């Protein structure tokens, strides 16, 4: 019980309708003047949180009764669904193997003369996704206390499966936000190519470009040549119009719809291209859009169970609706962000082949993509961490490798932004496990 | 909680209010001795030269044997083979009786 | 349409059945001291004047509603009724020979 | 598992009977002397505790079996149990309902001109119970430990369904105690119509006016007319004969069996100061017996049954069975205390409406019932208590509410007993709510 | 013979960790044994009788 | 009546219930009796806190 | 554990306890000023009431 | 969560019943001037070893 609960208990009342229809002279209220009960309505209507116990208008003694229970089902969807892969029942780790293109060279039997049978090795690139998600929905259903509170087995019934109902609404929910969180994370990773913006929601000439910059990049997307320039792996890579799906917001649809499509004759020319959908917005700051292959999604199905449970001495249930799943994302998938918050100057460094294993007193060749979406050269410095020494790289991603290492090498490439006294580094990594080289010597001459 | 090994070293009682002491690389453990503070109960009974362990646990009252009769309130010490007596000398107090015990009967404490 | 009401409106209790009983030590209410919910069934045994709107435990937005409404058809007979000698439809004198 | 057992075991001998047997000598136990068995029937004639395997005669390596197993299928019902009103499934409150007769009107046809749509409200009063009862006796049964004892299944499922009788016993055992709580519950309440008696315990001659001040008052409650009295609702209401239950509390009956020659000596049903019931002892002081009505009993059953549970690490199993009920009083029955000794002067004083909803400069009488025991008079200070505006009440309960009342009033009837160094106030209580209309007013003639 | 368990409050709070908690139940018992054993001899003298 | 069993008790043991009537001069003790089997466990101890 | 208490003196809560003897069962009171309590009031407890000592 | 006994490095070589002090960095080491006793242990310990002692 509360005792003395006010009908203003949740209201900030602004101005006090009875009082303004009460003291309404030629002003617009006058016409609520003839109606009867208008105090009791605008006192009532509102709605009322709490239940308040309220007696008969004749006999004081009798308790007024309520005449009507109404169980308001919901249903909440997650649109991001479609971009499910599917369900994979036995195993765990997911492998994404890519194989890129290769690098011309010139002909010239002179060299050809020895190198029949040297090796060349195919740019071979893999990803590894693991399961993330396996957290469960828990509910108690105190059933028989809630047969205190229904006078009904229709209602008390609607009641009880509408919880349930809800441990599948918190599902649907979660989900989205799981794959929000995806987006979020490989963009706070700076994994997306930036493309830079200014606020759709503004000037009609921000929405505009906007627009223009969208329909463009879409058909940088899918030229035929493919294109390295949407890939956390800085693969050469090319998708299609039906692959792609531009994410967004209401906002933006509105903006589009009102100050653009409306005054369009050939609407075809300004609409946003692939396919196009509407989400609550981004989380990460300055993110507007996102544009990306429907492979860019890794998700997969893991496990989905409701147990049930009865505790007969505290009379309930508990139902646990076990939900795994994982969550990964595709870094050979092309995807870009559209950025309208400040950006760094590079956002990313891609480097080498990734996974190298050099023998010993070997040599390899690296590389690196610089994600400069601020449009400047940006020289690359490069290091070698791990071994002792004798071990480096030129400069231009040529790995030496000493005589004899011990260590797992890590080589390193990188971009300075700022200053000498803000040195921003930009790091790209690679791995390099070291094969014995049993070739024998100790000191020479 | 948290147990630890002791070697009796004087035919301990179960109910008995013990005392210790640091003796070959081990704690021994025997009855308290009279007038005093002790520090662990006995809740076993360990012979001489039997080994034993003790459990540290903050308990909030113990249940030893009442060497005399106690009312409920009285302030008790060590007494005669380490059972639990009536005073009044606050130094020699470590508990106090919340239940009536006649000499022999087990008498529940709360540590002070 | 009350907003304060109190569970012991109009009655002068001579005393506290909950306090004597929590207060007893083997003697008189030691039969109740082992009543696992006696406090409630002390709070409301007389039943209450007033029905404020108590909400349902487990989920306290939920209010516990009205389960049974009893209609008390009690009659009170006249105790001489069988001395009615029946009825005289018309007519008003009556004249005993 | 013992190996040392006496047959004296927890058995305090006043005296030997085999020694007093055979030391007898033609006086006491003489008859006992030829009873060429004696020995045995005194040595084992109370049973034993423990069974103690005993040997074959004749083979003494044979041994004695166990020829029969008893199961003593035991009840304890509640001795009040008669009262239980049904049971509700569904919701939590109950709302009793009383009307109340209509005042003659003479029968002047000229008057009858306008007073034709003349409004009499009805004299109705309710009363609310609540689900008050929620516990559970947990118990556990050790299957298939169990299965050594028995050699019969027939023994074995006996023994299992005398222990969830023996849950039920539980049950009722406590029912009982809840519903004597209940009497005291309304008696610390000053509920009941109190009587004073003396103490039947003193004198032959006060037990025997105890019997005529029932006996009195059994007739009182059941005069077909009505009375108002004996009830705290102070609405008139009469009672059957069968529908009263006089509840003794101790030894009190006995007493009254064979003291009381001129009543109890020759009686023992409903036509003898109504139903007898008889309980172990009310401990409360002053109740030495209660009468009232079979419909004084709010007893309802709200939830009953038997959750079971298997553990599969240790072999048993748990029963809960639960009890949920609604116990109370209901207040509009006739209700009788018999407190002996010392007793208040006026034990409650009732207004009549006790929820009352007046106009703002509207009235209200209200109608206060004194419950004295010295059965001398006594005056009501009518009073109205809190609210805004200082509006009051008459000298004689009509209350009038000022044209502006804007907040909830008390009103109560208070009746000073005992001295002017230390009045005792017995206090009746009514509440009412005040309702809006815009009247007008300010100061008359 | 089997004898009454005190009640419990319903605190569905405690329930979650007091599932299979032991109860066990008041059963005392009771042995009796055949203790009598006599015999009623008695003399017929028929024909006799005749 | 709370009976509490050493972690060693090796025999079985004897519960009275003891009441004085009478005087100091004659008391009379009616005894209530009961038994108690023990049951081994192994478990650790010796002395505590 | 806990045992019961016959309070001595309008005990309030959050105050600091100290214990006595009387009759039979252990009187609470405020603790004295200067020295060392022994319980602290959980709520507020009428000069000869009975409760708890939650140890 | 008054604990009756605690395991501590120790920051010497420590005896079973011996009386402990703080030592350096906060460590367990062997006393003999009650004021600076906090606790005894109940095992040896080397240096660098935790040692279990009751409180007192």
């Amino acid at each position: 019980t509360f005792n003395d609960v006010k009908t203003s208990l949740g209201i900030t009342e602004s101005y006090d309708i009875v009082n303004a229809i009460r003291n309404s002279q030629g002003d617009n209220f006058k016409s609520y003047v003839p109606l009867a009960t208008a105090n009791n309505v605008a006192e009532v209507g509102a709605g009322i949180l709490i239940n308040q116990t309220v007696q008969n208008d004749f006999i004081t003694s009798l308790v007024d009764r309520i005449g009507l229970v109404v169980i308001r089902q919901v249903s909440l969807n997650n649109p991001l669904k479609k971009f499910k892969k599917g369900q994979i029942p036995l195993g765990r780790t997911i492998e994404e193997i890519y194989t890129d293109i290769t690098k011309e060279k010139q002909y010239d039997a002179e060299e050809a003369e020895q190198k029949v049978f040297e090796r060349e090795m195919p740019n071979v690139k893999t990803l590894f996704h693991e399961r993330n998600r396996q957290g469960f929905y828990h509910q108690t259903i105190q059933d028989d206390s809630l047969k205190t509170a229904f006078v009904s087995w229709g209602n008390f019934e609607s009641f009880v499966s509408s919880i349930i109902n809800a441990i599948y609404n918190s599902a649907e929910v979660d989900e989205y936000e799981y794959m929000k969180l995806l987006v979020d994370n490989y963009y706070s990773k700076g994994l997306f190519t930036t493309v830079k913006i200014d606020e759709p929601t503004s000037s009609t000439g921000a929405l505009t470009e906007f627009v223009k910059k969208m329909r463009a990049t879409a058909r940088k997307l899918t030229l035929p040549q493919g294109s390295r320039d949407w890939n956390s792996m800085a693969v050469r890579t090319r998708s299609y119009m039906e692959d792609l799906h531009l994410i967004i917001d209401a906002d933006l649809e509105a903006e589009l719809d009102v100050d653009v499509l409306a005054k369009a004759f050939n609407m075809n020319r300004t609409d946003f291209l692939g396919n196009v959908t509407v989400i609550d917005g981004f989380a990460s700051t300055g993110l507007e859009a996102v544009l990306v292959d429907k492979d860019w999604f890794m998700v997969y199905d893991n496990l989905h169970k409701m147990e049930t449970v009865r505790n007969p001495r505290g009379l309930y249930w508990n139902y646990y609706y076990h939900v795994w799943q994982t969550l990964s994302v595709s870094r050979f998938a092309n995807a870009v962000a559209f950025v309208s918050g400040d950006v760094p100057a590079v956002t990313q460094v891609i480097v080498s082949p990734n996974i190298a294993a050099v023998k010993q007193g070997g040599q390899q060749q690296f590389t690196a993509y610089v994600r400069a979406t601020n449009a400047k050269d940006h020289k690359v410095v490069w290091s070698v961490e791990g071994g002792s020494t004798g071990t480096a790289i030129t400069g231009d991603g040529l790995l030496s490798v000493s005589g004899n290492e011990d260590n797992q090498l890590t080589v390193k490439a990188t971009v300075d932004i700022g200053t000498e006294d803000k040195p921003k580094l930009v790091v790209g990594e690679a791995v390099v496990s070291i094969r014995p080289n049993n070739a024998s010597g100790g000191a020479q001459a | 909680m948290v147990s630890f090994t002791a070697r009796a070293k004087s035919n301990v009682m179960a109910y008995r209010l013990l005392a210790y002491s640091q003796g070959d690389d081990i704690i021994e453990i025997s009855h308290a001795a009279e007038n005093t503070i002790p520090d662990y109960v006995a809740v076993k009974d360990v012979d001489k030269g039997d080994l034993t362990q003790v459990n540290m646990y903050p308990l909030a009252a113990w249940q030893v044997i009442a060497g005399s009769d106690i009312k409920v309130g009285d302030n008790l010490t060590t007494g005669k083979d380490g059972t639990a007596v009536p005073t009044d000398d606050p130094s020699t107090v470590f508990g106090y009786a919340v239940e009536e015990a006649q000499e022999g009967q087990l008498v529940t404490l709360v540590i002070s």
